[PDB]
């Protein structure tokens, strides 16, 4: 297995990971904050999928200092994960067509 | 099995404080929250505070006066609640409940109810309830027994060590110079009394005292 | 905070009809209302979570509905066991608050 | 250093910049605007992250015409910026293939 | 324009009571109020920050509670030299607003 796809899966293992302890952080962040609805962890589990893939609905989102620095983890893992299985398939062409070119 | 354990009840006098236990048995998860709810007599219920054992963070309600400081201890699994410098307005059944971190109380404990008062704990006396020489009895009879004489509350009052549940009343406490007295009352064939045994059994958290008493025929 | 207003405080049905509880919520709160049942001298018993979703050891003859700001709880065909006071509670924002409690006199 | 590397970072310090600068300024633009949200530097700051991110949860965002300006910066920095990084990945996974292709 | 409507104007209460000052948004502003404290010629004190944060130097009886459009400020067992105006402020939409105010009285 190459470089690129190895590093891709354990980015996914790790996003994966990002998820569960930030969904389990947030939820410890927020509570207390009166308003905050990023408090129940099936809820904050979806919430850290939307804000990895930054789709952002705007349906739950944390209101707190702690709850918002736990929300930039989780945004930056996102970014950074699938932008590194983007660069593996780019790598996986390059390879492929430095190939078919015959170098 | 009982998933929350709470003593029955704790004395306390104006100014004082203590410490209140939640033990807790059954499935324990770090997205585990035990809160405590607050029930005055006659009134309804209000959330107190709650705490996350796995991390030992804890919220309080910010519209009441603060006058709990929770704790927990994860090897014991028990949960703890301080109530400090407190008044007659503290007195109710405290209540703990755990919260599996998806919003509801699945379950809840018996509650302790506690009690801030001056006076002395005073166990119960336990009289018999047997029907008069003259008292002309139908297909059912009617017995009973007196709890007289305690303090504070509660009194746990069961029939035939709970074997005996239908045809049971027990009338709430009734309050006289710093001493509680109520009765209870059971009915059964009479067929069946006093062939088959009738005891009252009388728990006294308070006292650490739960006394038995037979009711038989006078004679 | 969110209010929970429980209305009325007493409800009188005949033996065997149905009886509703009604919650308002102060604000929306879509389905984080659950329904406590409480008899007398006793704990407070979960008998719907998320506003419908039944729980199990409870009598099917309990549900309940609504979402938004406006919830109920129904029970088909009152018996004398189901005397006792009716509570909600919302989960939706913090903190935890809980209704007022409605009695059920038959 | 490669260069890539070097350009990641100074990507990163940068966006690090143009977050506290777009706070700033956001907040300039945005007062004296009635309704106006994006009016305290600390949510100010939040509101720059979630928009580099583009994750745009809607709990925060600019009614004025200078106020959008600045988002715009902000987001195009933001996205400029990870997107260098997916680059430089990209960069490091082709050149580790190449030596492990023998070439 | 966020209005803030303090009711009622004038609050008695009898000397180590606890006491608490009403303030209603117009609209939801979160936790963003503030509550000053003025006492007869003498200028606005800061109190509690975005509802209930407590500020170094004022004493432990005062906090505050709300979030969304109501909040309350609450003095437990109130003293004489907590006599005086007390005003809500929001901070959520510009421009920031003040509420007319609320006397305590003893
Ligand atoms: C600057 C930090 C101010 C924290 C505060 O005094 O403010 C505390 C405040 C509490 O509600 O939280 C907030 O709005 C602050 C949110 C700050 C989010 C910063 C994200 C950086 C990446
Ligand atoms: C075209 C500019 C009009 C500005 C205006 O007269 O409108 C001024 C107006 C003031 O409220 O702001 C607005 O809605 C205008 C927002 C314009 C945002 C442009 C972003 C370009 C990238
Ligand atoms: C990235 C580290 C997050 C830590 C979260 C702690 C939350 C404490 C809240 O009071
Ligand atoms: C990118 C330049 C932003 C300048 C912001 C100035 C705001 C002035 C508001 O009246």
């Amino acid at each position: 297995s190459a470089l690129h796809w190895r590093a891709a899966g354990a980015a996914t293992v790790l996003l994966v990971i990002v998820l569960l302890a930030g969904s389990y952080l947030a939820v410890l962040a927020e509570r207390g904050a009166p308003g905050a609805q990023l408090i129940t962890y099936p809820r904050a589990l979806w919430w850290s999928v939307e804000t990895a893939t930054c789709v952002g609905y705007g349906d739950l989102y944390p209101v707190t200092l702690w709850g918002r620095l736990v929300a930039v983890v989780v945004m930056v893992a996102g970014i950074t994960s699938f932008g590194l299985v983007t660069a593996a398939l780019a790598t996986w062409f390059v390879g492929r067509e430095q190939e078919r070119r015959g170098h | 099995q009982v998933q929350l354990q709470q003593p029955g009840a704790e004395l306390v006098k104006p100014g004082a404080s203590v410490k209140l236990s939640c033990k807790a048995s059954g499935y324990t998860f770090t997205s585990d929250w035990i809160h405590w709810v607050k029930q005055r007599p006659g009134h309804g219920l209000e959330w107190i505070g709650e705490i996350i054992p796995s991390y030992g963070r804890a919220n309080y309600n910010e519209k009441i006066q603060k006058k709990a400081t929770l704790t927990a201890d994860k090897s014991s699994s028990t949960a703890f609640m301080q109530l400090s410098s407190l008044t007659s307005e503290d007195s109710a059944v405290y209540y703990c409940a755990r919260e599996r971190g998806d919003g509801y109380f699945a379950v809840w404990g018996a509650g302790t109810t506690v009690t801030v008062s001056s006076a002395k704990t005073t166990p119960p006396s336990v009289y018999p309830l047997a029907p008069g020489s003259a008292a002309q009895t139908n297909s059912m009879v009617t017995l009973g027994c007196l709890v007289k004489g305690y303090f504070p509350e509660p009194v746990t009052v069961t029939w035939n060590s709970g074997s005996l549940s239908s045809g049971v009343h027990t009338f709430p406490a009734v309050l006289q110079s710093d001493l509680y007295t109520l009765s209870s009352s059971v009915t059964v064939p009479s067929s069946s009394w006093p062939s088959e045994t009738v005891t009252c059994n009388v728990a006294h958290p308070a006292s650490s005292t739960k006394v038995d008493k037979k009711i038989v025929p006078r004679d | 905070d969110i209010l929970l207003t429980q209305s009325p405080a007493i409800l009188s049905v005949s033996p065997g009809e149905r009886v509703s509880f009604s919650c308002r919520a102060s604000q929306s709160i879509g389905t984080d209302i659950h329904w406590y049942q409480q008899r007398t001298n006793g704990s407070p018993r979960l008998l719907i979570k998320y506003a419908s979703e039944s729980i199990s050891g409870i009598p099917s003859r309990f549900s309940g509905s609504g979402s938004g700001t406006d919830f109920t709880l129904s029970i088909n065909s009152v018996e004398s066991e189901d005397i006792a006071n009716y509570y909600c509670q919302q989960s939706n924002r913090w903190p935890f608050t809980f209704g007022s409690g409605t009695k059920l006199e038959i």
